[PDB]
């Protein structure tokens, strides 16, 4: 395969998280203090349809589901919008300054929250309250998923990776020599991806591991396939890369303009979403 | 040893 | 009760202001009655004495 | 941030 | 800087009181809040509901402050208590109620129409039993129903209406 791309999206700043939505036709980028909704289905549509202004820089957004909410994350409060005729429906707001990254639970009752304290905030939607927190790293936590099964969750920090029960405590820890930056758990299970300039593929729960060096800087994202088969990595040289489940063998690369901060699959692993340093997005259609 | 010594000091 | 039908009854009036049209080439600039600047009373109601 | 551990540290002497 | 004991230690309570409200502590409210005092107050609103020791005043107290001057955020809440709390006399609400829709002309009237409804349900049950009567109630229950069709108008609610009627 390859991919091919198929638009670019001007945010006019840099685009720290993206999202598609789901038969995705939307794509939403977080930039600094908005969210720009662009329409994808009409190709020329220069312009986005809608902007939503959360606050300071966007760090991470994350659409439910079905695909009604859409919730944002930057500052101290994370927003809540309801996109169905968006606008605010509520916010939550915790203490910590900064949120680094979201998670949803499967039943779309929980968010996990990534703070920069280290803490991990899980809030209950309905309540918008806090009903729990584990904290572990020392510090802030840059990225998290969760278990194929939704049992664990698992969180990357600056230098280490833990798993956590959904019950609570932390099952497991591994300690890394850098930083953390981003993660992602196969759908199918048994392998973690970590994003450091090197990407470590980790067999859960075995010692052995696979490494892979194709990236120059540090990894900044990375988001597995729906199907599990491959995932893909961002990095701060510009390169994206595809690589097979486990043990990366190179399906593709692309080489951007400039450090790619974000990504984002489609739900059927048909589009890549791309947030670049050069302050736009980029929209890639996979090709069989 | 050490919790003795703290309750004294109460 | 009575004041609403009352303020129905005068409901309406518009004073207008002469200005160009500004329009393309047609009559209606030079007969411009122009824009109305429409104004009206729809409800009234006494809240209270407190 | 200073003063609060130090009001902390009061509170937890008096608790003592 | 930060004031010497006086910030830290509001900033302390507020945390403190965040932990209490996500653990209900119906006492360390109690003392947190009345640390705290020294707008917002939703949490004061919620500690009284969710532990109780007749939950209506404080709302009522905040709702009235502030209001010279989408909507009101104390209020429209305010509001909704009342009617839950109902389900004293009500008909005083109702005109409580309407004194603030003449006041300020999501947007009161609907929350207005549903109350009345709540006073026919329970003058159609009332009406239906024999302990036998051909006029009063029945006619008095139909002007109600009228009155509250009229309010919505300016499905489902309707084809409540109507099943009570038939009850009735």
């Amino acid at each position: 395969s390859d991919v091919l791309g198929s638009q670019l999206g001007v945010g006019v700043q840099v685009a720290n998280r993206l999202d598609s939505q789901y038969d995705g036709t939307e794509i939403i980028a977080y930039a600094s203090l908005n969210i720009a909704v662009l329409t994808r289905q009409n190709t020329n549509r220069h312009n986005n349809v809608t902007s939503i202004e959360l606050h300071s820089p966007i760090k991470s957004i994350k659409i439910p589901g079905r695909s009604n909410l859409v919730g944002i994350i930057t500052e101290n409060s994370f927003q809540i919008f309801r996109i169905e005729s968006s606008e605010p429906l509520y916010f939550v707001e915790i203490d910590d300054l900064q949120v680094v990254d979201f998670a949803f639970n499967p039943d779309l009752q929980q968010f996990a929250i990534i703070d920069i304290k280290g803490n991990w905030s899980i809030g209950r939607i309905p309540i918008d309250n806090l009903h729990g927190t584990i904290f572990d790293p020392e510090s802030s936590w840059k990225r998290i998923e969760w278990f194929s099964h939704f049992q664990k969750i698992l969180v990357f920090d600056r230098s280490k990776m833990i798993e956590i029960d959904f019950m609570n405590n932390w099952q497991t820890e591994v300690v890394q020599a850098s930083n953390i930056r981003d993660y992602k758990r196969i759908d199918d299970k048994n392998g973690i991806l970590l994003t450091s300039r090197e990407i470590i593929i980790v067999g859960a729960s075995p010692v052995r591991r696979i490494s892979w060096k194709h990236d120059l800087d540090t990894t900044l994202r990375i988001t597995v396939q729906k199907v599990l088969v491959a995932f893909v990595y961002s990095m701060r040289h510009k390169r994206i890369y595809m690589h097979v489940f486990s043990h990366e063998i190179p399906g593709g690369t692309p080489t951007g303009i400039e450090t790619i901060l974000t990504l984002d699959h489609i739900d059927v692993v048909d589009f890549l979403v791309k947030l670049r340093n050069s302050s736009e997005v980029y929209y890639y259609a996979l090709s069989n | 040893a050490a919790a003795a010594a703290a309750a004294a000091a109460a | 009760g009575l004041l609403n039908l009352g303020v129905k009854d005068i409901g309406e009036k518009v004073i207008f202001d002469g200005k160009p049209l500004n329009s393309e080439d047609e009559i209606s600039n030079s007969g411009y009655l122009g824009n109305k600047l429409s104004v009206s009373v729809e409800q009234v109601s006494i809240a209270k004495p407190m | 941030a200073a003063a609060a551990a130090a009001a902390a540290a009061a509170a937890a002497a008096a608790a003592a | 800087e930060v004031r010497n004991y006086r910030t830290r230690h509001i900033v302390t309570l507020t945390d403190l009181l965040h932990l209490n409200v996500s653990r209900h502590n119906w006492s360390l409210a109690y003392k947190i809040f009345a640390t705290l005092i020294r707008s917002l107050w939703g949490i004061g609103v919620e500690i009284l509901d969710n532990l109780s020791n007749g939950l209506d005043f404080l709302q009522w107290m905040c709702q009235i402050y502030s209001s010279k001057s989408h909507t009101a955020k104390f209020a429209i809440t305010y509001l909704w208590s009342s009617l839950i709390n109902c389900q004293t006399e009500n008909d005083l609400l109702q005109e409580l109620i309407d004194k603030i829709s003449e006041w300020v002309l999501a947007e009161v009237w609907f929350i207005y129409a549903s109350c009345h409804l709540l006073k026919a349900d329970t003058l159609s049950r009332q009406f239906v039993n024999d302990n036998d009567i051909k006029i009063n109630q029945v006619i008095k229950h139909i002007h109600y129903v009228r009155t509250f069709l009229k309010i919505c108008l300016d499905r489902l609610i309707e084809n409540q209406l109507k099943s009570f009627e038939s009850r009735l």
